[PDB]
């Protein structure tokens, strides 16, 4: 019977300390973002139409996050004051993170596309159709998002924090839900990245002006490991911790290591937003030079 | 509330509008080539051969992309308006007579003029070096040196004259930043410029789609 | 010759540009005026027509 | 006999330009300090005639002040009822790079014009319900820039061979040729009397020409570059030019010299189009900073700004009764304001 | 020149069915719009059916609506109007009318010579005109009215009347458009004008093409009724 009673106040002590900043840092950043954004739309509306209207969601998604941490953090700490308060800020959290990355999938697909196709996707890339894929992901994680926390919401009376504010721990519920979330999202991540990378450097056989797209290249790997460092860490905890209950038991001091380490890693994956300003929108010279001098 | 008459007239301006939307797929997946070159150059028999698989336009198709390279070989003007109908062209196929050494140095200067025009910014150059077997033959008899002092490699080796005459082509383009320069050591009869142009043509909407992406 | 012959037309254009009437600026502004507040009343852009009147109305 | 050939010429020069300056006692900045000023005017897009799949480079105001011709490089001639928005028809051009248009003042006629050096005219009421070619003038070894109808039978033409003509429709040859310039001509603006017709012609220089002659009465000095525009004043005689050096400068055929410089240090693009109001108080001005700029035409001070395009006004035309103005830009859009 | 010939006539009886086929050749056909107009042995004319450029819209007249079809074969060159269970009533001569339809056209311009069919044995706007067999001398003006119950002044500023001239045995041909333009081709001894409702048409002179039936022709609403019959007659 291993105990998480010093682990848990340990996070209440420590992730609390890390959740203050990234917050923080996180808010002004994507309200920089969205400013910016904005902006972007308006003057230079035509040939910066659609990507904008991706980068606007994964802000916003973002934005959700920024604004669910404090609410999640308060209720970590103190018991929950109303237990619905508690699950709805478990189904704003699940929504706006998995909407934050698959809409980062969204933006892979789309610059795979763009560099690998590049006459059909110059052809069918209108605003219209970007603006319709990101209504479509908004309803699908609104939807995909309640009946995951629906059923904690009829268990979750005090209990919140982290250790079980994640659905149930079923294998029949987990295998596919980790598949879908972490196989598929981080598989197309990868070969997207990798395939644009792979072209933009192949583009060297046919100019010498490839080297114009340094920025570029640098911009995609840095997507790519952005998303790596920020997801792979929570979902590699998630697989430990299941060999653990559901499988192979770990003693109890690495069972304490295994549940600090999830922990520590949910907190990396909600500096998930700060890590998506700094690389989406900051790598972009357009922004950083506008929003900057105004 | 509208009449008979003017409800006709807006059906009648429908159609019309159906007419322009159906061109519309066309005229927005058409890329556009202006082709500058010059007399001794060889663009008539380049011209001649790639159609076969006032100012002048020659539309054709490739790989089921609509194509159109415009020749104004007979009206030239440098006046901006003239050069302002091609801003919109997707590039410029430059022709270059590289076996004429005596005439590289006006073709650099036109080359020069045409890319720093402020005109073509948005467009890109595939520059086509042609005569490329004359150039072979003439390059193991007479050196590029003589014409060119800032050639540095053995005149009688064709990858080094290749090589400063590309660099030579290039040096004359003053931004960088802008669409890319091609450069293709073709000759009239190689029958595979098409290909050639296609694969550049997609280079160049490969790398506006790179700038709406907010990749850089 | 043809040297000669152009500069022979042009010396003449300029020599019949020469010898032409030259209206005095002040009544030619003054005439300029005139016309512009003769038909002022009648300028839609000078006095916005109002909207009973107006084709373009939205 | 050429240096004093030119020795005389630099005489004549000197003679006309002394005429001037002794005929100029003041100027028409400072004559006009003391009427009104013309207030802030605010226009708004009433119709945004929508359609056309390119950049549109010329416009023309029918007679009726209700239909007007657009081209664009997608070889397309439309007609528009800007009343009710709706296309009248939609000419397929032969070649797509039209680069001006003309309506015809009875209306039964439309010209356009571009880099095939041809000015086609364009029968608009045939009895088989399609508009037809009825003339393809040619004759000229420029780019066509901008051809204005006198009646339905003669039209001037000015192209980039640096000389403008007067053609015969029936006939389809050449009448008379008005040259004289050193530079390609770019606009053009036949006189309410259609009896005179100005041109400026890339050399900063704007000649008036006498159409039943075709000897250049007098030629205007002044302006830094290429004049990309000329409109004519309602009353007869004056005119006002664009050019590249984004200075609109008003002249008078009388007085034969500059009037008014319509500069200002926040602008710095070319004037693409300029056309006066009915009255000629305001002097409309299409720029390449993707909008157009309300002159006063007697003080020279900004009365407006005509924005709302996402790119360069390449045209601009007023109606004849002056109730609307039609202004085209390269966004393939054209937008009437009132 | 501008051709409209259709085909098909013969005594079929009633309750049965026959296809009036209009052959177009001279002009664009598919910008143009067509109708179909009848005339009863000694009537007036009568408006039936109208298909739009493109078979957009498709209208038809309440005694017709139904039983007739109007179809369009823009490549063929080619109206066609499918009738069925032929009354007494259809016992007419079938008009086809070329109409387009722009800022400052002129529909109803030409019509084309009928075919007959003899068969064997409210919201409309009434436009009525209060003559017949009007003795004209040769030479002198004359001013032929027509009425309406319903004013046809549109706030577009134009009314939608039209004057039609059927000469003896010679099919209807477009005199005045809106009330005042002269058709092309037309002499201007013709001319028109009127109000809100009162309409009337003046013939300034008067030569041998003049002597015939004059017809109003309301567009405001699409049953596109006509009048009767003035029939102008030499003195």
């Amino acid at each position: 019977d291993c105990l998480f009673d010093g682990v848990n106040e340990l996070m209440k002590t420590l992730q609390f300390a890390v959740h203050i900043p990234t917050f923080v840092l996180g808010l002004l950043l994507n309200l920089l973002a969205i400013h910016g954004f904005s902006t972007f739309l308006k003057n230079r509306w035509p040939d910066y139409a659609a990507t904008s209207i991706y980068m606007i969601n994964l802000a916003v998604f973002d934005l959700l996050l920024v604004l669910s941490l404090p609410f999640k953090m308060v209720l970590s700490q103190v018991q929950s004051p109303f237990p619905s308060l508690c699950t709805l800020v478990e189904c704003l959290y699940f929504v706006s993170m998995y909407g934050s990355v698959f809409t980062r999938c969204f933006i892979s697909m789309d610059r795979f596309l763009a560099i690998r196709y590049p006459l059909l996707v110059s052809h069918l890339r209108s605003p219209r159709k970007i603006f319709g894929i990101c209504c479509t992901i908004w309803v699908l994680v609104w939807t995909g998002s309640i009946p995951i926390y629906s059923f904690h919401g009829k268990v979750e009376k005090y209990m919140c924090f982290h250790n079980m504010s994640d659905d149930t721990w079923s294998a029949k519920v987990f295998f596919p839900l980790e598949v879908f979330g972490f196989l598929l999202p981080m598989g197309i991540m990868g070969f997207c990245c990798s395939r644009s990378i792979h072209i933009l450097l192949g583009r060297r056989d046919h100019t010498q002006d490839w080297v114009q797209q340094k920025a570029c290249i640098y911009s995609i790997a840095a997507s790519l490991a952005v998303f790596v460092v920020s997801f792979l860490p929570v979902h590699l905890g998630f697989f430990l911790q299941f060999l653990v209950r559901n499988s192979f038991i770990v003693e109890c001091r690495a069972k304490q290591s295994i549940s600090f380490f999830l922990q520590l890693s949910m907190c990396f994956s909600n500096v998930n937003c700060c890590l998506d300003v700094f690389c989406y929108y900051f790598v972009i010279k357009e922004f950083r030079m506008n929003i900057r001098a105004h | 509330t509208l009449s008979a008459e003017d409800k006709a007239a807006a059906e009648r301006s429908k159609e019309i509008d159906k007419c322009l939307s159906r061109e519309k797929t066309y005229v927005k997946r058409l890329v556009k080539i202006l082709l500058l070159g010059a007399d001794n150059s060889g663009k008539s028999t380049f011209l001649k051969q790639m159609r076969i698989i006032g100012i002048h336009e020659y539309d054709f198709e490739i790989k089921n992309v609509p194509f159109k390279m415009v020749d104004v070989g007979g009206q030239r003007s440098e006046r901006k308006r003239w050069f302002e109908c091609f801003d919109s062209v997707t590039s410029i196929l430059f022709l270059v007579d590289s076996s004429d050494f005596n005439r590289l140095t006006e073709s650099l200067n036109d080359f020069e003029t045409i890319v720093n025009n402020r005109v073509f910014s948005n467009v890109s150059i595939i520059l086509f070096l042609n005569k490329t077997d004359l150039l072979e033959e003439k390059v193991q008899i007479v050196s590029i040196k003589d014409y060119f002092l800032e050639f540095e490699g053995d005149p009688h080796c064709l990858r080094d004259v290749q090589k400063f005459l590309v660099e030579c082509f290039r040096n004359k383009r003053r931004d960088q930043q802008q669409k890319p320069l091609y450069h293709h050591f073709t000759t009239a009869i190689n029958t595979e410029n098409a290909r050639l142009i296609f694969r550049d043509v997609k280079d160049t909407i490969l790398h506006d789609n790179l700038k709406q992406l907010m990749l850089q | 010759t043809a040297s000669i012959a152009q500069a022979r037309k042009l010396v003449e254009q300029l020599k019949m540009e020469a010898n032409i009437d030259r209206i005095k600026v002040s009544k030619a502004a003054a005439d300029l005026m005139a016309y512009c507040e003769a038909h002022a009343k009648e300028d839609p852009l000078l006095t916005p027509v109002p909207a009973s009147e107006n084709p373009f109305r939205e | 006999e050429l240096d004093q050939l030119r020795q005389e010429a630099e005489q004549l020069k000197n003679q006309i330009r002394d005429a001037r300056k002794a005929c100029a006692d003041a100027t028409l900045s400072q004559i006009t300090n003391n009427i009104d000023p013309v207030g802030r005017i605010q226009m708004r897009t009433r119709r945004t005639l929508r359609g056309h799949l390119a950049k549109i480079y010329a416009m023309h105001w029918g007679t009726d002040s209700r239909l007007l011709v657009s081209a664009s490089q997608d070889g397309k001639l439309i007609i528009w009822d800007s009343y009710t928005t709706n296309k009248v028809h939609a000419i397929p051009l032969r070649s797509s790079w039209v680069m001006t248009c003309a309506y015809a003042p009875s209306g039964n006629y439309v010209a356009c014009g571009g880099l095939d050096n041809i000015c086609s005219i364009y029968n608009l009421k045939t009895r088989e319900g399609n508009v037809r070619v009825s003339r393809e003038l040619a004759g000229h070894t420029g780019y066509l820039s901008c051809c204005r109808f006198l009646d339905d039978n003669q039209i001037v033409t000015s192209s980039g061979d640096t000389t403008c003509a007067l053609w015969d429709i029936e006939t389809g040859q050449q009448t008379t040729t008005f040259t004289g310039h050193t530079g390609d001509v770019m606009s053009l603006s036949l006189a309410p009397d259609t009896r005179l017709f100005v041109s400026g012609a890339c050399d900063a220089s704007a000649k008036l020409w006498d159409v039943r002659e075709g000897m250049c009465r007098q030629t205007f000095t002044g302006h830094e570059s290429d004049i990309n525009a000329i409109c004519f004043f309602p009353n007869g005689n004056a005119f006002a030019t664009g050019s590249d050096d984004a200075t609109c400068r008003l002249f008078d055929l009388r007085a034969d010299q500059e009037l008014m410089t319509y500069s200002h240090d926040n602008i710095i693009c070319g004037i693409t189009s300029v056309s006066f109001s009915k009255s000629g108080r305001l002097l409309l001005a299409g720029y390449d900073d993707f909008n157009c700029n309300v002159w006063d035409a007697l003080k020279a001070d900004r009365a407006g700004v005509l924005a709302g395009h996402d790119n360069r006004v390449s045209c601009l035309g007023v109606t004849d009764d002056g109730m609307a103005v039609a202004t085209g830009s390269w966004d393939s859009f054209l937008k009437i304001w009132n | 020149d501008v051709q409209l010939v259709e085909s098909g006539g013969g005594l079929v009886q009633p309750g049965g069915s026959r296809k009036l086929s209009c052959s177009a050749s001279g002009f664009a056909f598919s910008s143009f719009g067509m109708h179909w107009v009848r005339q009863a042995p000694e009537k007036g004319l009568e408006w039936v059916a109208y298909i739009s450029s493109g078979s957009g819209t498709i209208y038809y007249a309440d005694t017709v609506k139904g039983r007739f079809t109007i179809s369009r074969d823009d490549p063929k060159n080619t109206l066609f109007l499918q009738m069925t269970s032929l009354r007494s009533e259809d016992t007419a001569m079938y008009y086809c009318v070329r109409s387009i339809y722009y800022y400052g056209s002129s529909p109803f311009d030409f019509w084309g010579q009928g075919t007959t069919l003899t068969v064997s044995s409210s919201s409309d706007i009434v436009m009525t005109q209060a003559t017949s067999s009007v003795p004209v001398t040769p030479g002198e003006s004359v001013s032929i009215s027509c009425r309406s119950s319903k004013s046809l002044l549109h706030s577009n500023g134009n009314t939608y009347l039209y004057w039609f001239l059927q000469r003896p045995g010679q099919s209807p041909q477009l005199l005045i458009y809106r009330m005042s333009n002269l058709a092309s081709g037309v002499p201007d001894r013709f001319s028109g004008s009127g109000s809100g409702t009162a309409f009337t048409l003046t013939i300034s002179r008067l030569e041998a093409e003049d002597v015939g039936v004059y017809y109003c022709m309301q567009h405001l609403e699409y049953p596109l009724t006509f009048g009767a019959g003035t029939k102008l007659e030499l003195k």
